[PDB]
RNA sequence: GACGGGGUUGAUGGGGGGGCGGUGUAACCCCCGAGGGUUUCCCGAGGGGAGAGCCGGCCCCUCCCAAUCGCCCGAGCGUGC
RNA sequence: ACGUCGUCUCUUCCCAUCCUGGCGGUGCAGCAGCCGCCAAGGGUGGGGCUGCCCGCCCAUUAAAGGGGAACGUGAGAUGGGUUCAGACCGUCGCGAGACAGGUCGGUCUCUACCUGUCGGGGGCGCUGGCCGCCUGAGGGGAAGGUGCCCUCAGUACGAGAGGAACGGGGCGCCGCGGCCUCUAGUGUACCGGUUGUCCGGCAGGGCACUGCCGGGCAGCCACGCCGUGGGGGAUAACCGCUGAA
RNA sequence: CUUAAGGUAGCCAAAUGCCUUGCCGGGUAAGUUCCGGCGUGCAUGAAUGGAUCAACGAGGUCCCCACUGUCCCGGCCCGGG
RNA sequence: GUGAAGCGGGGCGAAAGCCCCGUGGAGGCCCGAAGGGGUUCUGAUGUGCAAAUCGUUCCCAUGACCUGGGGCUAGGGGCAAA
C-alpha cells in the first residue's frame, strides 16, 4: 500500500483560483497551466464564491504553454509555492516569491523527475512522493 | 521559542511576529515588520544606507 | 424559491438584535458539577486585553503535540469578589417556579455598596440566618450575592456590580448551604473557584457598534457591478414578496454590537496572583495596568476592553477531558 | 433619545513629568566633497560622526485648571366589594 | 391605466426526496447498481454557449431536486430580448406600405401620507412610592450542516480481478456567533522625500482640492484568530415478544 | 410549357437560409456567437449595381496581449448631502 | 506634426540611369487648446439650476469651417446634404 501522508489539512489562505496562470516547478514538459478545478473535500463553495487552493492542495490544470503534445491536455497538480501569505498552525507566517505547481497523477505521483526550487512542507507532508523529489523544503 | 534576527534591520524577532519570506532560489529570510519587508524586497533598499538601521 | 440555493444571510437565533437590557451579563444556566467539595460555580472579571503566548501543546493525539504553538490569549483583571448576602431558593408548588424564600446579609456592608443599594445602617445577620433556617427543608438552591471590587481593578471606578453566583460542587443542598453561610462578608479569589488548565464558559455583553447597515449587520452582499445600480448598492434589492408582507426574518438596518453572547469551552491557561508579571511595560491600551490577580484565557472573549465578564463551569464540555496537568505557558508577548 | 463612569471623602477631561510607540537622524559643530575661482580657509550637489528632531484621538504619576453655581420630579387621601 | 421577458438582490412556503438520517426488496458474493417506504432539519455549488427561460457541455461534488408566493420582488435595480418613431436586406404589394423573418439605433418619473418590518426613545399601569437581585408564561433559533485521511485491512467477500463495514484517532469546507494578539488592508492623526510657483535667499510655509511619493500608532476591519455537543422522551416507515379470537 | 426569357460573371446559412444550435475545419476545459470552407440559394446576383477593404470610422461584431475593486469579498478613509 | 510639386549638392556609374542627403511648404492632411458639435456612463437631475440642464467621456477644429449685422422665401404655402 502506498505511503501515507498526514491525515490533517489545516486551513490555508488560497493563493490560486479558477483561471489562474501558474508556472510549473518540474521538468514534465508543461511550462504554464490554467487552473480549472480543485479536488477534495475543501473544494466545495457557496453561491458566487470562486473555489481556491493553497499550498498542498490538488487542482485540475490545463497545459497552456509547454510541449506540443502536452498542450491543451487536462492534468492534476499540487500547489508547492504561494505568494499569498499564510499562517501555519504554530502561528508562523509564510510567503514565497512566486506561485508554482507540480504536475502529478490523480493518485499523487509526480509526472516529471525533478522539482525545481523550494517546496512548502504542507505539500511535502501530504504527498510523500513530492517529498522524495523536493530538494529544498520550507 | 527560538528567536530569529531580521534580515534587513538586524533586530531580534520575538515569537509570533513578522513573516518568514522564501526567495525564489530557496533562501529563507525573516523580517520583523512590513517596514523592513518592503524595504528589503519591494523597494530594494540598502540597510547600510538607512540611518535608522545603522543607529539601531 | 431562489434561483440558486444558498443559506440565509445571518442568524435568526439572535432575534431581536436589540441593545442588552443590562451592561452586566445575566447568566441563565448554571451547570451541575461534582468537584468533591462546595464551591462557587462561577467568577466575574474585567476584560483587560489580548496577547499571544507560546504554549506547549499537551494533547497527545494532536498533530502539534509536544511542539510550541503561538496562541492568542485574553487577559482578565480579576480582583477578589465580596460576598454580601446568601439567598435560598425553593420550588413553587403551584407551577414549579424557582422562588427566593429569603436572604441573609453581612452585618456591615461596605461603603461602595451604598452607591447602588438602599441598605439599612446595620443588618441583623443572626435573625436572618435564623429565619433562613426554617426553609432548609424546602431549599433547592443556594446562591451568594457577590459585589465586584472595582477599586482593585485597572478601571479604578467605585460603583460595584452585584450578581448572584450559585454554590455547587456537591449534591448535598445542606452541605451547600453551610458553605455559603461561611462565606458571608468574606472574599473569593479566582483560584478558589477555578483550577488552571480547565475549561470554562464565558458570558458577556459584546462591543457596541451602534446603528449599522444591512450589509454589515446581516452579511448581505453589495449589489454586483456596484456602479450600475441607481439609488445605491449597500442594500438588498427587494425587501420581500407581496405575501406575506414585511416579515421578521427580513434583514434590516438597526442596532449592532451591544448584545449578550455566550461562548463555550475556553481553556484557563494561567491564574496569576500579581498583575505586574503580565502587564505590558506600556500598559494595556485603553485599559491601564493589572495590580492584583489575573486570569489568562485561550482565545477571544465577547465585549469591550473594560466589560465585566462572567466565567462559569461549562454546560457543553467536550467528550474527552482536557489534560490534568497545568498548561505549560513558555512565554507571553507582554514580557520581554 | 437613551446607556455607562466620575463629580472634591475626587485622578472624570485638560496641563506638567515618566512609559511605550511612529517616522527617520533636525539646529549647531567637526571631517570629506567632483571640480572651479577671489589660487588654499572661498563656491559647491552631496557623504560620515555626535545629537536626533517632531509627534501620539495610548498607559502611569501629579490636584496646577476645570468637574461648580444651581433647577426640578416625588408616594402621603378616601370608597366600596 | 394592476408597468409587458429574463436576470440580479432578499425572505419565506410545498413535497410528488437529488444528497444527508431510518428501513425494506433485489436477477443484493464484495465493489457498485436498480426499485419501494418514512422523512422537508440542513445542503443542493463554480464555469463555457445563447437576451434569454429551457437545453447542451466542462472541471469538481455528498448531491450539484423540482415547484408556489399578482408567471414573489422595476414607488429596489438592470434593460440584453420583445414591443413606438430612423434605417438596411429578403420576400409580398401596381402603389403608399406589410412580415410573431433578420439586422443596426432608440428618455425606466415620484420629497413615503397610512400600514408593515427593523432598531431607538417618553409616559401611564402593575392596588401607597422606591432601590437591588431573581423567577419564567410564552416568543426566536439551523446554530449547526457536511466531507476527507489513517486504523480496521489488502482483512470479510471472491475463481480471480477486485474489494468493504462497525468501532477508534486526526483535520477540513459551508453556515452562525464573537475578537484585534499575529498577518493583511486602511489610517486627509503623525513623520519623512520631492516637483512648479509665491512669500527677497537659508529655515519655515500657502497653493496644485492630502500636489505627488514612502512609512505609519490607535481605531475599524478579514484576507487573520477563537467558539460552534451530545443526550433524553414519545414516535414515523417498520422490526420483534407474549398472545387469543 | 412559359407572363418575354430562364440567373451569366460572381457571392453566400451574408445586416439576405425557414428547416437551423445546417455539415466540415479553427478557436475554448467547455463556443446557439465569431472566422475559413461547402451550396438544386424557403427567398442571392449585376449602375434595381455584382465583386471588392487600401485610407478613413464616437459605425456593428469576434479574438489576443497589457491592465485592473468588474468580480472572488468585502474594508478603511476624504468632501457634500 | 507630416512634408506634395519644384530646386541644390554628394556617391555610383559604359551613357542611360540609380541611390542618399538637404531645401521647399501643398492638403475638404494629422494630434490638440479657443470655438463649434453632442457619443458614453443608459452618471447627476428628473415637484430640476433648467418645460432639455449639469459632470464625465468624446467628435471636428484651413474649411462643404464657426460667428455678428442687413436682406429674401409664408401656410396647401415656404424651406429641407431628406
Ligand atoms: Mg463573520
Ligand atoms: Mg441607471
Ligand atoms: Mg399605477
Ligand atoms: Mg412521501
Ligand atoms: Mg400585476
Ligand atoms: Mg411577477
Ligand atoms: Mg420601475
Ligand atoms: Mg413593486
Ligand atoms: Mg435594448
Ligand atoms: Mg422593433
Ligand atoms: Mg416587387
Ligand atoms: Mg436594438
Ligand atoms: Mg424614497
Ligand atoms: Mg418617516
Ligand atoms: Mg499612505
Ligand atoms: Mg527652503
Ligand atoms: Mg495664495
Ligand atoms: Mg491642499
Ligand atoms: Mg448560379
Ligand atoms: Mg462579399
Ligand atoms: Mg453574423
Ligand atoms: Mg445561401
Ligand atoms: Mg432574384
Ligand atoms: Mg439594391
Ligand atoms: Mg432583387
Ligand atoms: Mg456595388
Ligand atoms: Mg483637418
Ligand atoms: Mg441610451
Ligand atoms: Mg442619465
Ligand atoms: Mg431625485
Ligand atoms: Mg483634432
Ligand atoms: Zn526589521
Amino acid at each position: 500500500k502506498r505511503t501515507v501522508g498526514v491525515p490533517y489539512r489545516f486551513h490555508v489562505t488560497p493563493g490560486i483560483f479558477m483561471n489562474s496562470l501558474v508556472p510549473v516547478a518540474d521538468n514534465s514538459g508543461a511550462k504554464l497551466v490554467r487552473v480549472i478545478g480543485v479536488v477534495g473535500h475543501y473544494s466545495k463553495s457557496v453561491h458566487r464564491r470562486i473555489p481556491g487552493a493553497g499550498v498542498g492542495d490538488m487542482v485540475v490544470v490545463v497545459v497552456r504553454e509547454g510541449k506540443p503534445e502536452l498542450r491543451k491536455q487536462i492534468f492534476r497538480a499540487i500547489v508547492v509555492r504561494q505568494r499569498r501569505p499564510y499562517r501555519r498552525p504554530d502561528g508562523t507566517w509564510v510567503a514565497f516569491e512566486d506561485n508554482a505547481v507540480v504536475i502529478v497523477t490523480p493518485e499523487g505521483d509526480p509526472k516529471g523527475s525533478e522539482i525545481h526550487g523550494p517546496v512548502a512542507m504542507e505539500a511535502t507532508l501530504r504527498w510523500p512522493t513530492i517529498a522524495n523529489l523536493a530538494s529544498i523544503v520550507v | 521559542m527560538k528567536i530569529h534576527k531580521c534580515s534587513f534591520c538586524g533586530a531580534d524577532i520575538p515569537p509570533g511576529y513578522g513573516i518568514m519570506y522564501v526567495r525564489s532560489d530557496g533562501t529563507v529570510q525573516r523580517f520583523c515588520s512590513r517596514k523592513c519587508f518592503v524595504s528589503a524586497v519591494k523597494y530594494g533598499r540598502n540597510p547600510r544606507k538607512l540611518a535608522w538601521v545603522r543607529k539601531k | 424559491g431562489l434561483k440558486i440555493n444558498r443559506p440565509r444571510r445571518g442568524s435568526m437565533g439572535v432575534y431581536p438584535r436589540k441593545r442588552a437590557a443590562d451592561i452586566v451579563p445575566r447568566v441563565r444556566t448554571w451547570p451541575e458539577v461534582n468537584l468533591g467539595k462546595p464551591t462557587l460555580l462561577g467568577f466575574a472579571a474585567y476584560k483587560a486585553g489580548m496577547l499571544h503566548a507560546v504554549v506547549v501543546d499537551d494533547r497527545p493525539t494532536s498533530p502539534l503535540y509536544g511542539k510550541e504553538v503561538v496562541k492568542a490569549v485574553t487577559v482578565l483583571d480579576a480582583p477578589p469578589l465580596y460576598v454580601a448576602a446568601v439567598r435560598l431558593y425553593t420550588l413553587d408548588p403551584t407551577n414549579g417556579y424557582k422562588v427566593a424564600v429569603g436572604e441573609a446579609w453581612v452585618s456591615e456592608p461596605p461603603a461602595d455598596l451604598r452607591r447602588v443599594l438602599t441598605l439599612p445602617e446595620k443588618f441583623d445577620t443572626e435573625k436572618q440566618l435564623k429565619a433562613l433556617e426554617e426553609y432548609r427543608d424546602v431549599a433547592v438552591d443556594v446562591r451568594v450575592l457577590v459585589a465586584t471590587q472595582p477599586r482593585l481593578s485597572g478601571i479604578g471606578k467605585k460603583t460595584p456590580e452585584v450578581l448572584e453566583i450559585p454554590v455547587g460542587g456537591v449534591p448535598s443542598i445542606d452541605e451547600r448551604i453551610n458553605f455559603a453561610i461561611s462565606l458571608l462578608g468574606k472574599t473569593v479569589s479566582p483560584k478558589d473557584v477555578f483550577t488552571p488548565g480547565q475549561l470554562v464558559d464565558v458570558i458577556a455583553v459584546t462591543k457596541g457598534k451602534g446603528y449599522q447597515g444591512v450589509v454589515k449587520r446581516f452579511g448581505v452582499t453589495i449589489l454586483p457591478r456596484w456602479h450600475k445600480h441607481r439609488k445605491g448598492h449597500r442594500r438588498t434589492g427587494t425587501i420581500g414578496p407581496q405575501a406575506p408582507a414585511l416579515m421578521f426574518t427580513q434583514p434590516r438596518p438597526g442596532q449592532m454590537g451591544f448584545h449578550q453572547r455566550t461562548e463555550y469551552n475556553k481553556r484557563i491557561l494561567k491564574i496569576g496572583d500579581n498583575g505586574a508579571e503580565i502587564t505590558p511595560k506600556s500598559g494595556f491600551p485603553h485599559y491601564g495596568v493589572i495590580k492584583g490577580p489575573y486570569i489568562l484565557l485561550q482565545g477571544s472573549v465577547p465585549g469591550a476592553r473594560k466589560r465585566l465578564v462572567v466565567l462559569r463551569y461549562p454546560v457543553r464540555p467536550p467528550k474527552k477531558a482536557p489534560p490534568a496537568a497545568e498548561p505549560q505557558v513558555v512565554w507571553v508577548s507582554s514580557q520581554s
